[PDB]
């Protein structure tokens, strides 16, 4: 059961990393808009 | 941008919690199953 729980743990980590990644994408597009 | 920094902060702390819990569970699985 610890293996199945660990798969949930890593999936949740991957999901939170994706939200952080999308925030960095937002910032890059905003920086590009102000520079050009 | 101020809101962006606050969201960066909230997600960084959330991710560290999820990683820590994954580390603890990995050590538990290694001891309980190996």
């Amino acid at each position: 059961s610890g293996i199945v729980q660990q798969q949930n743990n890593l999936l949740r980590a991957i999901e939170a990393q994706q939200h952080l990644l999308q925030l960095t994408v937002w910032g890059i597009k905003q920086l590009q808009a102000r520079i050009l | 941008w101020a809101s962006l920094w606050n969201w960066f902060n909230n997600y960084t702390s959330l991710i560290h919690s999820l990683i820590e819990e994954s580390q603890n569970q990995q050590e538990k699985n290694e001891q309980e199953l190996l």
